[PDB]
């Protein structure tokens, strides 16, 4: 939708295909005047730029750490691992030693 | 090397388009007339393009110190030194290639490209442009410190080379002007000087009216007339601000300069804030010396995210 | 970002031209009668209204799109790597699973 | 512009700028329904009262 | 405390001694240049008044 | 007398410093790197401190 984010779309950034819906509309030229003068709504992906806030990196739980290339939360203090251990004879100690 | 980089005007006219604010509260025809402003630069860089061209000979061969302009339907040429950018106060201009300026601005409302005239007359466009560029940090700081982070950003090369951005070059339109026409004994002398004119005149010959003068042996006088210049041996710039001469495709183009790069900007460290421990309290004391963004959360299953841009010293 | 891309306005002095279709994302074109525009010279035109502006107006994607663009993705079945430290004995090692 | 001062100065005939400083709050009111910043290449002509030349 | 005030304190004018706690601390100079770079909580007399 | 009180600047040299902007927004080693500006007047006077002389 015209001035919020996505109002141009492309579904790869090399895509021949865009859809765009940014409310452009000509208006005839004042008289006199060379300019073709017109009106469009201006870019969602401008304004959300600076309506964006502070990232997922500031408000995640457990503490996670988000981090992009690839898209991963770093460190989330949450849950339990299980373990199996196989652990050959020559780790131990007998108990003769 | 640059001569080969700025060869590509050589092709090329500036052009004298219309400007709704020169400087003066009002309108003319101006030879710096700014076509559009980019602003993609993280680090806030402006790009702006002008109908003039910046670095550049009557010749089209590149020169350090000449801006080309048209004076009417003769290019002219004038200092770079006088080449001056402003939106609240000076910009700084890091780089300038033909139509095309790179600028370092302070916020405003506005923004002025102006040079003076071969004459030494200033002549300027001033347009309506918010310029109040987002921090690249965390902080709203305002000069580059000595100390400080490195953080990623983005700014316009001062390059020249050529680029994938490019503007379409055409032919310019039959350009009007009726000081050609004066009379004589009712008759209309058409005054091609050097030119070639194309008019019509009703009782006259119409169609173009070639190189060298023509008398017009009538009594047509300069109603019912008209004459135009054309067939142009340079392109321009098609602008919204100057008629098309056709609909066919561009007769060329010319690349648009100083390509956006990957860079690091000097950010801040604001102080280390003053801290207190109270039973599962931390007091900070927050001494700013820009709007300074403030944020905390829980490391819990429920974070509750504080987020303040600090201007104020605060706790 | 969108480009708005906004040729020169096809001005016809003395006669009419039509518009026509065209599949550019958010392509607006209109044709203006009576137009009598001016330059610095004088007035474009001989005819005093019989002349047309064809304005054309139409969105792109910007030229910087390739490197200042967001994705929007879709984000689910996240696998968790984890690098754990495993000592025992004389083995003290740093293992990714 | 808008501001808070007014300054007037010009050159002496040895060059030594002179000049007078006098505090006078310039907020004009916008012609019309927007406080625009500056003149349109398109919009309405609304009429207001100038100083004629 | 610093940044409030009192930060420096001094029993006469004409004292010699002089308590100050400011939260001065140095950092490490940035790779390449010469300048003692460090951070201090602003004078809080300057604050107060 | 304004001489014998300057001629103390005669053991004296002006110099380069480390300079974060000069004025263009980039690094500089410029002859008037600001070492501190000074502001204990009440009436706002600034007492700024340059490198040149």
């Amino acid at each position: 939708q015209p001035g919020r984010f996505g109002d141009i779309q492309s579904r790869t950034v090399e895509s021949k295909d865009l859809y765009a819906n940014t409310a452009l509309k000509l208006s005839r030229p004042s008289p006199g005047v060379v300019h073709v003068p017109y009106t469009q709504t201006p870019s969602g992906f401008k304004y959300w730029l600076k309506e964006k806030g502070s990232s997922l990196n500031t408000k995640a739980p457990f503490g996670c750490k988000i981090k992009t290339n690839p898209v991963r939360a770093m460190d989330c203090a949450v849950g339990s691992i299980p373990v199996s251990m196989d652990i050959p004879d020559s780790a131990f100690t007998r108990v003769v030693d | 090397s640059v001569t080969e980089h700025f060869n590509v005007y050589k092709a090329t006219r500036p052009y004298l388009a219309y400007c709704a604010d020169c400087g003066d509260g009002y309108f003319c025809y101006s030879p710096v007339a700014i076509e559009k402003i980019r602003d993609e630069a993280s680090d806030g860089m402006l790009k702006i393009q002008v109908s003039a061209q910046i670095g550049l000979d009557k010749a089209g061969t590149h020169a350090h110190t000449k801006i080309r302009y048209m004076a009417g339907h003769d290019v002219q040429e004038s200092k770079r030194d006088s080449l001056r950018v402003y939106t609240s106060a000076a910009c700084s201009i890091h780089g300038t290639m033909g139509h095309f300026i790179v600028a370092h601005c302070p916020p405003g409302d506005y923004l002025k490209v102006s040079f003076e005239d071969a004459d030494s007359h200033v002549k300027a466009c001033k347009v309506q442009y918010k310029h109040d560029p987002l921090p690249v940090g965390r902080e709203k700081f305002v000069v580059r410190p000595h100390f400080g982070v490195e953080l990623p950003c983005t700014s316009y090369q001062l390059t020249t080379a050529p680029t994938d951005e490019e503007i379409d070059m055409h032919t310019p339109p039959d350009i009007p002007d009726r000081t050609l026409l004066s009379q004589t004994a009712g008759n209309v002398k058409i005054t091609a000087g050097g030119r070639t004119i194309r008019y019509n005149c009703t009782c006259g010959r119409d169609n173009v009216g070639t190189t060298s003068t023509d008398k017009t042996i009538n009594t047509c006088k300069i109603d019912q007339c008209h004459a135009a210049v054309t067939s142009h041996d340079k392109w321009q710039f098609t602008s919204p601000f100057v008629p098309r001469a056709d609909q066919t495709a561009r007769r060329g183009k010319v690349h648009v300069p100083f390509p956006l790069t990957n860079v690091t900007c000097r950010v801040p460290l604001a102080r280390a804030p003053d801290v207190t421990y109270g039973k599962k309290e931390v007091t900070l004391r927050l001494h700013p010396d820009h709007p300074t963004l403030f944020s905390y959360r829980s490391l819990g299953a429920e974070p509750h995210p504080y987020e303040e841009w600090v201007d104020k010293f605060s706790e | 970002e969108y480009k708005t891309v906004v040729p020169s306005p096809f001005i016809k002095c003395c006669g009419t031209s039509e518009c026509s279709s065209k599949e550019q994302p958010d392509y607006q074109c209109k044709v203006y009668t009576g137009v009598y525009p001016f330059m610095w010279g004088g007035a474009y035109c001989f005819c005093d209204s019989e002349n047309t502006q064809l304005s054309e107006a139409y969105v792109d994607r910007s030229d910087v799109c390739k490197h200042d663009h967001a994705s929007a993705y879709k984000a689910h079945t996240a696998s968790l790597k984890a690098t754990i430290r495993i000592s025992y004995g004389t083995i003290n090692q740093t293992t990714e699973a």
